[PDB]
RNA sequence: AUAUACCGCCAUCUUCAGCAAACCCUGAUGAAGGCUACAAAGUAAGCGCAAGUACCCACGUAAAGACGUUAGGUCAAGGUGUAGCC
């Protein structure tokens, strides 16, 4: 009955039937969701069967300077209402479910390639638009409890770089994911590493290290190389701003640990103006395409030292069987070279 | 517009900007490493078939020896090699094509 | 941008504020600054530092102790001349009287009490939402009373904070910026620290406002 | 555990309002009755007939001034006259407040042959008293 | 028909005191933790306990008693999603 009725709101709860024990225990539903809808804001309080035309709400009051009376609307203007009422409602709820298109990143259904946008704004005042975001991995870890049982919080480790050699990692951990998002991002935002490199989009030098039991290798290359590396190692140095290089990694594979490690590689690495100024010696660069042409890249701010390096034959160098390997050609595999996407 | 005019007119710019065509583009394909040899053709019978290349998705775009702008897009201003087509994302026909051409 | 001149030009002048008058190493040995806890108490950074050892005891290098103190009082008296905040540290409830009561006379601000959780980087969440964070932190006692490194050196070295600490041998030197070899313990070499701060602030602050007035005149 | 009349605690982004937010023990010790009428004091009768035309009226005006209420209704009914006290946004038009008014107030009078009035109290937007 | 879709209403540990948004820190930036007052990293919104109100008091009795566990009970108070007789 009329009393029976009552207000819609609670009709949407029972139907949705959000919380009591679908959702707990994380079992969740086989993929059906009743999405909510608002009526109330769909149609305006003049639609009504008979279509009585209202001056006080349906029609303005005044026309003309001349005050209005009720009037009646004929059978064709009520279905042409209704008609549009119904084309409304259509076009309404094809604007409501459409597709969702994220930028395909590492893969569907992957949270790697993803930006989030730039950091959050501060409260002071820090608008950093200029750095970008991206997001290493996402596990949903798992910790127990006496009355909840299996407590499901979301972990999530995220990198962000200007492009101008400054950037930073950072974690998130919270129930929910764009919580979680946004922790590691601010978190990033606060803790930055600064890296130099040597003509604005390579390394200095080759370097090789390990991290808890994570060997990398990471090899200098000229311009118009590409980044042949893993999809982490690509999204943190376009963040960076170098746009060639190589890299490997061996033993272990951990987002974090390989994050943490390459950082503190590319950190610790070695500037020609701070080698110059070590030695006291001139640097001189020899290019594949240039003749035999001495190219000084830096010099010692201090006095030049007034005799040389002496020269060391067969000196005491630990060096990889792998890099014997890909000099000597023998090695062989399907997988090294490879014609792979854009950079 | 059979001449090389598309790329002068703004519509070029603000579709891409200053940044190569290639870049954009992004294949589907199956897990990890994609194959090696990309899809013969992108159109058939005058019928295109879905996520085509840049060059073929833009009709306007004309394959030819005199827009040198165009066609130094994919060689590497600094690398005077070619880029492979899986590289540049493009089918073999218009590879092929556009390597005639730049020759 | 001439305000900038004013504020740059008493950086290259080295003992521009007559710093060097204040200390001697006659004053340091009659404050007992050369001591040091045993060798047992010895610490591998603070080795370079110590002179040598007798009798189970440190010695610490004077030579040194005055260069690291001369640049210590330049760069404060150089950040009071700056208008830069100043924040004196000392857990050892022995003196923290005698420390608040001279902070007071300066005007700069001291914290001898219970260092509290995230005090430093929270700050703004403490506090509130603009708050100027003191540009310089010192160090009277560097370690607490569980004789371990002070969490304020580590925030201020994480907040980009440059600190001043008078380090003993059980002490940590790296972290400091300018760090000062002394003797902690000992309330004659307290009270002469104490002094020579106040001095060297007070120095300071009376030459930025004369400095000041002269510009108002001209 | 008992759900009466109260609100779920949330992570702390829902608006509540006072009569909502207290639980319903808190009737006469921190809050006041919506409804004022003597049919439910001892002597008087006629108590299931209040009761049904307060929540018809309530349920009714709720229903014509969809969007527009922010709190329950009060109704004060000294001797035969009726007085209705509601409290709504400035969303649509004073043109529109004013004629539902006057259609609302016909229509209780004719259909409960009674002397009738209503008054409301507009707010920019629905006021909050903590947020659960 | 489905209380193993639910709202609404409650049993329950509770003759509990914990639950916690938002920040910070530690563990090599891991799952996670954050307790020492003659004090060593925690700060805490909010909820609840509590306090106060009801009965004869300030005690006592009632009332209240969060986050959640039992897919706890209830489609037969009423309504309602789905599946059905129509
Ligand atoms: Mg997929
Ligand atoms: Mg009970
Ligand atoms: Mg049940
Ligand atoms: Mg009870
Ligand atoms: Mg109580
Ligand atoms: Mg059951
Ligand atoms: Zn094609
Ligand atoms: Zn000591």
């Amino acid at each position: 009955s009329f009393f029976t009725k009552l207000t819609a709101d609670e009709l949407w709860k029972g139907a949705l039937a959000e919380t009591g024990a679908g959702a707990k225990k994380g079992r969740g539903k086989r993929t059906k969701k009743k999405k909510r809808k608002d009526l109330n804001r769909g149609q305006i309080i003049g639609e009504g069967r008979y279509g009585f035309l209202w001056p006080g709400l349906n029609v303005p009051l005044m026309k003309n300077g001349a005050v209005q009376t009720i009037a009646q609307r004929s059978k064709e203007e009520q279905e042409k209402v209704e008609a549009d009422m119904i084309q409304q409602r259509e076009e309404w709820d094809r604007k409501k479910k459409m597709k969702v298109k994220r930028e395909r990143g590492w893969s569907g259904n992957s949270w790697g390639g993803i930006s989030l946008g730039p950091p959050d704004p501060g409260p002071c005042g820090e608008t950093y638009e200029d750095f970008d975001t991206r997001i290493l991995e996402v596990r949903n870890v798992f910790t127990m409890t006496a009355k909840e049982g299996r407590k499901k919080s979301i972990r999530v480790l995220v990198a962000v770089g200007n492009g101008k050699g400054a950037a930073g990692f950072s974690i998130g951990k919270a129930t929910d994911r764009m919580d979680a998002f946004r922790k590691a991002k601010n978190r990033a935002v606060h803790h930055l590493h600064y890296i130099e490199r040597y003509e604005d989009h390579t390394i200095f030098h080759d370097i090789s290290l390990r991290f808890k039991r994570t060997h990398i290798k990471m090899k200098k290359q000229p311009k118009g190389y590409g980044l042949r590396c893993h999809r982490a190692i690509i999204t943190i140095c376009r963040l960076i701003g170098i746009k060639d290089m190589y890299a490997k990694v061996s033993g272990s594979i951990n987002m974090l640990s390989l994050t943490q490690g390459l950082f503190r590689g590319l950190s610790r690495q070695e500037t020609h103006q701070q080698l110059a100024d070590k030695k006291g010696l001139h640097v001189v660069e020899i290019r594949e395409e240039c003749g035999p042409l001495p190219i000084v890249v830096a010099s010692p701010r201090g006095p030049l030292r007034k005799d040389p390096e002496p020269e060391d034959e067969v000196p005491d160098v630990k060096l990889d069987w792998e890099d014997v390997k890909t000099a000597q050609g023998m090695k062989r595999s399907v997988w090294s070279n490879l014609k792979r996407a854009a950079t | 517009d059979e001449p090389w005019k598309y790329l002068e007119s703004e519509e070029y710019q603000e579709r891409y900007g200053s940044r190569p065509v290639w870049a954009d583009y992004r294949r589907n394909h199956k897990g990890g490493v994609p194959p090696q040899r990309t899809r013969k053709t992108c159109i058939r019978r005058n019928k295109v078939v879905g996520n085509p290349c840049p060059i073929c998705r833009d009709h306007k775009l004309h394959v030819d020896f005199r827009n040198v702008k165009l066609l130094e897009q994919f060689v590497c201003a600094h690398t005077g090699i070619i880029f492979y087509a899986p590289y540049t994302g493009v089918c073999v026909k218009q590879h092929k094509r556009l390597t005639q051409a730049i020759q | 941008d001439f305000n900038d001149k004013i504020l740059n030009e008493p950086l290259k002048h080295s003992d521009f504020f007559n710093v060097k008058e204040l200390f001697s190493v006659r004053s340091l040995f009659d404050a007992r600054v050369h001591l040091g806890h045993k060798a047992g108490c010895r610490h591998r950074f603070m080795e370079p530092y110590i002179f040598g050892s007798r009798l189970d005891h440190d010695i610490i290098d004077l030579e040194q102790t005055a260069t690291h103190l001369q640049l210590a009082l330049n760069f404060t008296a150089h950040m009071a001349y700056r208008k830069g905040i100043i924040l004196f540290i000392s857990r050892n409830r022995q003196f923290s009287y005698l420390i608040e009561n001279m902070a007071r006379d300066c005007g700069e601000y001291a914290h001898t009490r219970y260092f509290r959780g995230g005090m430093l980087t929270n700050a703004r969440l403490l506090f509130g939402p603009t708050v100027r964070l003191p540009d310089l932190i010192i160090f009277l006692h560097t370690l607490n009373n569980i004789f371990e490194p002070h969490v304020a050196v580590r925030d201020a070295a994480k907040m980009n904070i440059p600190t001043v600490g008078i380090v003993d041998t059980n002490c940590n030197p790296c972290l400091i910026t300018y760090p000062v070899p002394g003797n902690d313990d000992s309330p004659l070499a307290v009270h002469l620290y104490c002094r020579l701060f106040q001095t060297a602030i007070t120095r300071a602050k009376e030459k930025r406002q004369q400095v000041e007035a002269l510009y108002r005149l001209q | 555990k008992n759900r009466a009349a109260r609100v779920r605690v949330s992570k702390g982004d829902k608006p509540v309002t006072y009569e909502e937010a207290h639980a319903p023990h808190y009737i006469a010790h921190r809050k006041g009755w919506l409804s004022l009428h003597t049919g439910n004091l001892d002597g008087e009768d006629h108590a299931a007939e209040r009761t049904v035309e307060d929540v018809f009226l309530r349920k009714f005006m709720w229903g014509t001034f969809p969007g527009c209420l922010a709190d329950q209704l009060v109704l004060k009914r000294r001797g035969n006259q009726l007085e209705i006290c509601a409290v709504v946004l400035r969303q649509l038009s004073p043109h529109k407040y004013y004629f539902l008014v006057g259609y609302s107030e016909t229509l209780l009078s004719y259909f409960y042959k009674c002397p009738v009035r209503l008054h409301l109290q507009t707010v920019p937007s629905k006021v909050v008293y903590k947020y659960l």
